[PDB]
Formats: C-alpha cells, sequence, structure tokens
C-alpha cells in the first residue's frame, strides 16, 4: 500500500520512547560493525523501492484467490524484513543469556514495524508462506514470545502483546495449510493466557484463541488434554480480572473477545468445555451491569459492544442449552447467579428493534 | 401437503424422516418454481406475495420443515439442498429488475428460514 510507506516513514509508532523509523534504517547503534551498515543500506533501499510506490497502484488488483483482497504484495517490503532481523533476534539472544534496556527499546520498535509490515503487504507473509526452520524470524519471534510471558518485566509485558499480535495478523489471512505452521504458536499461546502474562497480552491472547478455534489444527488444541484441556485460563481471566488498573473496558473487550470465537467454534461445526459456559453467564451479567443501571440503550459504542456480547450471551447459552443437553447439571452451581441476569436482558433484549428472531428463540429458552 | 406429519417424526427414524418431511417440504418448493420460474408471467408488482407471506410464516410454524432439530446430519445434506433450490428460484427473482423491487418479499421467506437453521444449531 502506498500507505504502507507512509507508515514506514512515520514518527515512532510506539507510543514515545523517540524512535525514528530512519534509524530502524540507519541507526549506528548482530554486531561486529559489519553488514549491518549493509543492512542499513538494504532499508534505504527498500525505501527507494517504497518511494515510487508503483506497486500499490489500482487496489492491488494482480492478486487473486486465497488471501482475496490483499495487502499490495510489496517487494520493498520483504528487504526491511532482514535489518528487523539484526534488531529483534538479538534482544533475543542477550534473551538466551541468563544494556538489555537499550536493546530492548530498539527490539519493540523492530517489533512495530515489522508488524506494519507485515499486515500490510503480501510479501513478508510470503516469507511466513515459505517453509522448517524458514521464515526464521518466526523461530526468533515464537523464541520471544515464550521467553516473554515466562518473565515478567517491564520490557517484557509490551514485547508478548507485540508478538502475539504480529503472529495473529499473519495467521488470519494465510491458508489453512498455512495455519498447519502457525501450529506451533499453539503450544507457546498457554503460558500467554494466565493472569502473570501482561492484560494486554492476554487480549491479543483471546483474539488468537478465537483465530485458534477458526483453525482446525488449533480447535482439537484447545481443547486436546484430559486435564485443562489448554483452554479455560481464558475463561478464567474475565471472570477473576488481575489488573490493578482494572478499566472496565478491558474485561468487556476479553469476554466480548471470547464470545465471538464461541459464535465461531458454533457456527464453524472436558471440564474445560465447562468453564465457559459460566463464564458466559457471568459476562451476560457484567455487560448487563454498565447498561442497567444507566438505563436505556448505550451512550458508547463501547457500551452497544457490551450490549451485543450481552446479546450473543443470551444466543451462545442458548446454543450451550442446547449444547450438552444436560445443561442444568453443570449450570445449577452457578445457575443462581446466571438466573438473576437472564431474564432481565430478555426484557432488554425484546426492548430493541435490532433483536432477531433466532436469538428471539433463544432468549425464548431462559 | 401433510403439514401435521411433518411437524412430528414420530415413528420414523431420521433416515426416514428424511424422506417424509422432504416430501411437505417437496410441496412448499413447487410452489415456488412456477412461482418464480418468470418475473413476467407473474407481474411482481413491487398473491406471490401472499405466498411468501405464507412461506415465512411456515417457517416459523413449522420449524421442523426448514430444518431438523436433531440435524439429520446425514439425511440435512437433502433439507439444504432443498432449502437452497428454494433460494435458487428466489435468486432468479433477485436478479431480475422489476423483481429486485420486489427483494424484501423474497427475503422474508429465506430470512425466517435462516432463523430458524440458527434455532436448531448455530453451525
Amino acid at each position: 500500500g502506498s500507505i504502507l510507506i507512509n507508515l514506514l516513514l512515520k514518527q515512532p509508532l510506539i507510543p514515545g520512547s523517540s524512535l525514528s523509523l530512519c534509524h530502524l534504517l540507519s541507526s549506528s547503534s548482530s554486531f561486529s560493525l559489519s553488514a549491518l551498515r549493509e543492512a542499513q543500506n538494504l532499508a534505504f533501499t527498500g525505501l527507494n523501492l517504497v518511494a515510487r510506490n508503483e506497486c500499490s497502484r489500482d487496489g492491488d488488483p494482480a492478486e487473486g484467490g486465497r488471501r482475496a483482497f490483499p495487502l499490495c504484495q510489496l517487494p520493498g517490503a520483504v528487504h526491511f524484513l532482514p535489518l528487523v532481523q539484526f534488531f529483534i533476534g538479538l534482544h533475543c539472544q542477550a534473551l538466551q543469556d541468563l544494556s538489555v534496556c537499550i536493546l530492548e527499546g530498539f527490539s519493540v520498535t523492530a517489533l512495530s514495524i515489522l508488524q506494519h509490515l507485515v499486515c500490510h503487504s503480501g510479501a513478508v507473509v510470503s516469507l511466513l508462506l515459505s517453509g522448517q526452520g524458514q521464515h526464521p524470524l518466526l523461530k526468533m519471534l515464537l523464541h520471544l514470545l515464550a521467553f516473554s510471558s515466562a518473565a515478567t518485566g517491564h520490557l517484557q509485558a509490551s514485547v508478548l502483546t507485540q508478538c502475539l499480535k504480529v503472529l495473529v495478523k499473519l495467521a488470519e489471512n494465510t491458508s489453512c495449510d498455512f495455519l498447519p505452521r502457525f501450529q506451533c504458536v499453539f503450544q507457546v499461546l498457554p503460558k500467554c493466557l494466565s493472569p502473570e502474562t501482561p492484560l494486554p497480552s492476554v487480549l491479543l491472547a483471546v483474539e488468537l484463541l478465537s483465530l485458534l478455534a477458526d483453525h482446525d489444527q488449533l480447535a482439537p488444541q484447545l481443547c486436546s488434554h484430559s486435564e485443562g484441556c489448554l483452554l479455560l485460563l481464558l475463561y478464567m481471566y474475565i471472570t477473576s480480572r488481575p489488573d490493578r488498573v482494572a478499566l472496565e473496558t478491558q474485561w468487556l473487550q476479553l469476554e466480548q473477545e471470547v464470545v465471538w470465537l464461541l459464535a465461531k467454534l458454533g457456527v464453524q461445526s472436558c471440564q474445560c468445555n465447562v468453564e465457559v459456559v459460566r463464564a458466559l453467564t457471568v459476562m451476560l451479567h457484567r455487560q448487563w451491569l454498565t447498561v442497567r443501571r444507566a438505563g436505556g440503550p448505550p451512550r458508547t459504542d463501547q457500551q452497544r459492544r457490551t450490549v451485543r456480547c450481552l446479546r450473543d450471551t443470551v444466543l451462545l447459552l442458548h446454543g450451550l442449552s442446547q449444547k450438552d443437553k444436560l445443561f442444568m447439571m453443570h449450570c445449577v452451581e452457578v445457575l443462581h447467579q446466571f438466573d438473576q441476569v437472564m431474564p432481565g436482558v430478555s426484557m432488554l433484549i425484546r426492548g430493541l428493534p435490532d433483536v432477531t428472531d433466532c436469538e428471539e428463540a433463544a432468549l425464548d429458552d431462559l | 401437503s401433510m403439514i401435521p406429519a411433518l411437524r412430528e417424526l414420530g415413528s420414523a427414524t431420521p433416515e426416514e424422516y428424511n424422506t417424509v418431511v422432504q416430501k411437505p417440504r417437496q410441496i412448499l418448493c413447487q410452489f415456488i418454481d412456477r412461482i418464480l420460474t418468470d418475473v413476467n408471467v407473474v407481474a411482481v408488482e413491487l398473491t406471490s406475495v401472499m405466498l411468501l407471506d405464507f412461506i415465512q410464516h411456515i417457517m416459523k410454524s413449522s420449524p421442523l420443515m426448514f430444518v431438523n432439530v436433531s440435524g439429520s446430519h446425514e439425511a440435512k445434506g437433502s433439507c439444504i439442498e432443498f432449502s437452497n433450490w428454494i433460494i435458487t428460484r428466489l435468486l432468479r427473482i433477485a436478479a431480475t429488475p422489476s423483481c429486485h423491487l420486489l427483494h424484501k418479499k423474497i427475503c422474508e421467506v429465506i430470512c425466517s428460514l435462516l432463523f430458524l437453521f440458527k434455532s436448531k444449531s448455530p453451525a
């Protein structure tokens, strides 16, 4: 995209830290003062290709088939990726070793640039498509993400978020066969969900978990284990919020991503299968409270999204009512808290004109 | 047709329920084919509209006819094919200019059918 060149040359995407994309191309300071000057010259070459912007013409009409509406495949983007390797992966080595902060800032900037490239180019993804150990920058990224969750550092918090987001955005456009690669991320992703991992990383986590349920290999992974299943860590984070900031407009987002995930798992067709239902009840209440006190509809789009998660929760509990037919046995324990929320939201959903007749039958159940 | 027999599976197993229910589904189908065979034969003027209202009301009244609650996995391949035949009739209309103004009438039945499909299962 021409905007991709804009993004390339832009004030530090990351808020603050004095980051210069012009340093992502030309920074004195893997090391040894050789071939990294060459990497900088290569960044300059990508800028040269970027400028002309001949590729981003007529909305990328050439590309077709899978990954439809592909971000204009950009040769220059592939070139930028190598210098990023000198950056992100170096800290990964520092990470391998039992200062680092200076490296972490450059690494975070490099990850941001990598995110932009991955999002807006059809080439860096073609690199993902190449496959293993191919796309070695992904191996470096995967190492960092797994380690980021393990260690809780002020640098660790953000890096986790960023690596997760990169993985997720890429896995989005890729084909099913190409998602069998991202499969490796599934194992490392388990650590990310736990509260100890960054909340912003946990939200991107929920996103990637929805994506997993979209993938055929990732699904089984989401409920593969006899114990846990490797899922319900997500169910537990919405119910119990491990954030001091505890901004209300984050837990709703987590639960809403998870609810979209559940509806998607339904459409696409343990004790962990059981936690999603009770957590959906809890969220149905949570989204319910915010609207109930003020009364009437949403004076906030995020409030409208909480209402959407409400309606989706009633519909998804209905699907869950049809699911494991013996819904009541597992429901009873949280049944009082859930029964408090369900029928008032039934009234509220009847009030809105938009509510569907199918959502209405779902509502009818409870 | 035998809307009452369609309402209940009864003694029939899912596979035989497939035929027992496809029959009256096929009756609705036959009604639809002639209705949407030609936009000219029947002036859209937008009664076919009465038939569409009957189709939506029938979606509401007989979800079993639209989609089996059990799902009949193996059997449904046919129920889905039949609903797709009906929707093909509808699309032909929605393709026509004169019937493009009468689109909502074509939609009502299909939208109720989608509501029913979700009701039986979200998938």
